[PDB]
RNA sequence: AAUUCCUUGUCGGGUAAGUUCCGACCUGCACGAAUGGCGUAAUGAUGGCCAGGCUGUCUCCACCCGAGACUCAGUGAAAUU
RNA sequence: GCUCGCCGGAAGACCAAGGGUUCCUGUCCAACGUUAAUCGGGGCAGGGUGAGUCGACCCCUAAGGCGAGGCCGAAAGGCGUAGUCGAUGGGAAACAGGUUAAUAUUCCUGUACUUGGUGUUACUGCGAAGGGGGGACGGAGAAGGCUAUGUUGGCCGGGCGACGGUUGUCCCGGUUUAAGCGUGUAGGCUGGUUUUCCAGGCAAAUCCGGAAAAUCAAGGCUGAGGCGUGAUGACGAGGCACUACGGUGCUGAAGCAACAAAUGCCCUGCUUCCAGGAAAAGCCUCUAAGCAUCAGGUAACAUCAAAUCGUACCCCAAACCGACACAGGUGGUCAGGUAGAGAAUACCAAGGCGCUUGAGAGAACUCGGGUGAAGGAACUAGGCAAAAUGGUGCCGUAACUUCGGGAGAAGGCACGCUGAUAUGUAGGUGAGGUCCCUCGCGGAUGGAGCUGAAAUCAGUCGAAGAUACCAGCUGGCUGCAACUGUUUAUUAAAAACACAGCACUGUGCAAACACGAAAGUGGACGUAUACGGUGUGACGCCUGCCCGGUGCCGGAAGGUUAAUU
RNA sequence: AGGACCGAACCGACUAAUGUUGAAAAAUUAGCGGAUGACUUGUGGCUGGGGGUGAAAGGCCAAUCAAACCGGGAGAUAGCU
């Protein structure tokens, strides 16, 4: 549910929160936790390779099961948990043999729900099957690009993909970006959609909220000097040149895809 | 007013110590130059 | 007008007297809509203007309490030439 | 030595970092000390640092460093696996008293504790470079129970007053005692026990996880403080023989209660929030390969061992960083009294200091302050500076507004002391007694004693009662930026930069992009509700016309066109 | 509850005076801003010169920055003093 904070002070006037009472109000499952040290956008050379990264709250990594290869063993959802490493929520599931695992939380999955994976699994939300056995035209998420590699597509808060066609050993999918992509008809997918659709309705409301996320301020570039940025300076606000990144690329419509290795699984790139 | 030199023995040895100089080819050349000049104190070790 | 050269534009308000300030007029030298336009409560060691209180800021300075300046003993520099 | 003055959330006390003999004693005064110097952090000589428990070393790991093979690179070399290093973090154990000119939780006295080796005895499933548990963790807030500590009374010792009074509701001082061991309380958390079974924990497992039955409600874990013991001791104000008037033996009374109370402890708790909060070992368990009249394991007793290095002194400063015995800078710990909301402020305690030139004089002028007739911004670029306002309670408070604000708007009234209500009230604390009980650090009743606001009424002193220090000037119009923030260390703090929000655009994951001759790394252990770039800059109402030029995105006929042949 | 309010420590540096061969190669005195946070601080670590870092001033990178410091080419060159 989206809740608007009352304007008791500047910085709270425009804050909009996303409150989900179903989330577990306790510590996470310790056995599935790992250390996650921040980098500040610096690589092994010590140089800043990605700007605007630094600070933020300390976080611990949750080992999420993106493969879902535990076939034939039913599992029951124990609770939903908050994951600081991703926009979507996660669910702790207990299998019949006594093993526990973390999975992405679908739209309408709650505590006590039953899920299963495999070729013979039922067509229900939260169930993972090879896309060969999934009926065409259904909505799935956490799709595998290669068989047995782990889900890679449609993992965000409220994303999903639709199976459009299945001609031979491939299935055509419509990704959230609108691209029409085809992948092998042996990659696993999970029925339903990732459930956090309200995630996009939040409003940070102040500069400090962005800093909590580890995002550092962005300096435009027209406010710098010529030695620093192509947009340079000038007496006042001039900007008499075509928009360009640092390092000198147009970045106002110029395409940068130059892979060409596949260039065969794309049909309707987008727009 | 805080001045440039803030002593720290551990940092002094790690930056200019004898073992730090020996750790790199360029550092070993520093010792060779100082030995040729006849310096009494080769490094800041003590 | 943080933009108006002519210019202290013209009219009104405030003052005994207002090149600043506020409100209108439009002949916009040379405003104008995300290098955004026009408004806007709150906020500001931010720019401009007007009141009450307050006063040595001033008319116009007077006296007083301390540290130097002045004299004695000891120590004893500097720029420049 | 007697006075005076200053600091007292330090200008006192104890450390780290850093320094390295500056520490104590004797001796010297050339140089050093901004003067003299008998003195000194100065010269010279001698002396001084005592640890199984404090710290380091050591075991363990974070960021990160190095890195056998390996991958990559003209050479040099780069990255990185297994590993190995790396505290600012985790990991066994000592307290009080006494003592030196200079060291002490290190020496002495008293009383304790921890981890290992070996041996004896009794009883025995032991075994890891593997599994599980544990270690193990955020912000804010709220109380309740306590202690450090303070105040008063009682008790003990002493005192009877340089000037009126002072045998009393009078004055001064003391009234201290640890770790350890036993007890397991305020309070926090969790339902226990037994049996059977299983696709999980790389194999195994009696352990962890899961499932199904039976049987009981009391089981366990954690836990400040208090009490007992430690202690027939130690300490103890003051006396008494020695007393080079520098000081040592012996002796040494009281040593209780109430109240108040922390920012410390219970609390790594509890409640709540979103931004969702290290690792590894020690430790506790589980078995595998193995070993079984062995070896090993648990317990008792005895015995042995616990090495090595640091330990002086300064440490908000004359000893460290600033060329100086320099109005500078420097992290942690301790936190008394009166007033006070307070670690502000004023005066004091313990303790420490008067800052290494003085002596006179009482001109101009400069610096730092006090007061001022009448006028009150006439000063000036400008109310610069100065003056002024200043506390608590109650009454009262406009336009405008995003309904929160504006607002402490503005403005007004009351404040001391004494008595009474009430020989000290409301409230807080709580003894004895009585009763109950699973007879305990228990529960109920009970109210002694102690502590103690605020208000009303009456009286009373001064020019003035928030009297000192301390402690908002207020209101009206308007430009700019929404706001809190950031910035030219050392002439610019702003209207500049950030900002939440908005838009365009790129990016299908071996992502775009960035650092790299490369390997590779960041992006991201993320996956289009994501990430990069660009412009705009809360919010409200809105964002019109132009694609000729430049750029970008598509197009497919024709023209032109490189190497090559 | 709060990049909430008043206000010490703590972190800053808006105004004035003094100082300017200073006590100090940027400080002192009286006022002033923030003061639960985009806060502040100790220890250690990483980024290296056409490079780093930069809430962006051409700021900062050992009192030095429109290209640090040290050594070398080097007795660079100087139609100029």
């Amino acid at each position: 549910a989206v809740v608007k904070c009352k304007p008791t002070s500047p910085g709270r006037r425009h804050v909009v929160k996303v409150v989900n009472p179903e989330l577990h109000k306790g510590k996470p499952f310790a056995p599935l936790l790992e250390k996650n040290s921040k980098s500040g956008g610096r690589n092994n050379n010590g140089r800043i390779t990605t700007r605007h990264i630094g600070g933020g709250h300390k976080q611990a990594y949750r080992i999420v099961d993106f493969k879902r290869n535990k076939d034939g063993i039913p599992a029951v959802v124990e609770r939903l948990e908050y994951d600081p490493n991703r926009s979507a929520n996660i669910a702790l599931v207990l299998y019949k043999d006594g093993e526990r695992r973390y999975i992405l939380a679908p739209k309408g999955l709650k505590a006590g729900d039953q899920i299963q994976s495999g070729v013979d699994a039922a067509i229900k939300p939260g169930n993972t099957l090879p896309m060969r056995n999934i009926p065409v035209g259904s909505t799935v998420h956490n799709v595998e690009m290669k068989p047995g590699k782990g889900g890679q597509l449609a993992r965000s808060a409220g994303t999903y993909v639709q199976i459009v066609a299945r001609d031979g050993a491939y299935v055509t999918l419509r990704l959230r970006s609108g691209e029409m992509r085809k992948v092998e008809a042996d990659c696993r997918a999970t029925l339903g959609e990732v459930g956090n659709a309200e995630h996009m309705l939040r409003v940070l409301g102040k500069a400090g909220a962005a800093r909590w996320r580890g995002v550092r301020p962005t300096v435009r570039g027209t406010a710098m000097n010529p030695v620093d940025h192509p947009h340079g300076g000038g007496e006042g606000r001039n900007f008499g040149k075509h928009p360009v990144t640092p390092w000198g690329v147009q970045t106002k419509g110029k395409k940068t895809r130059s892979n060409k290795r596949t260039d065969k699984f794309i049909v309707r790139r987008r727009s | 007013m805080k001045r440039t030199f803030q002593p720290s023995v551990l940092k002094r040895n790690r930056s200019h110590g004898f073992r730090a100089r020996m750790a790199t080819k360029n550092g070993r050349q520093v010792l060779a130059r100082r030995r040729a000049k006849g310096r009494a104190r080769l490094t800041v070790s003590k």
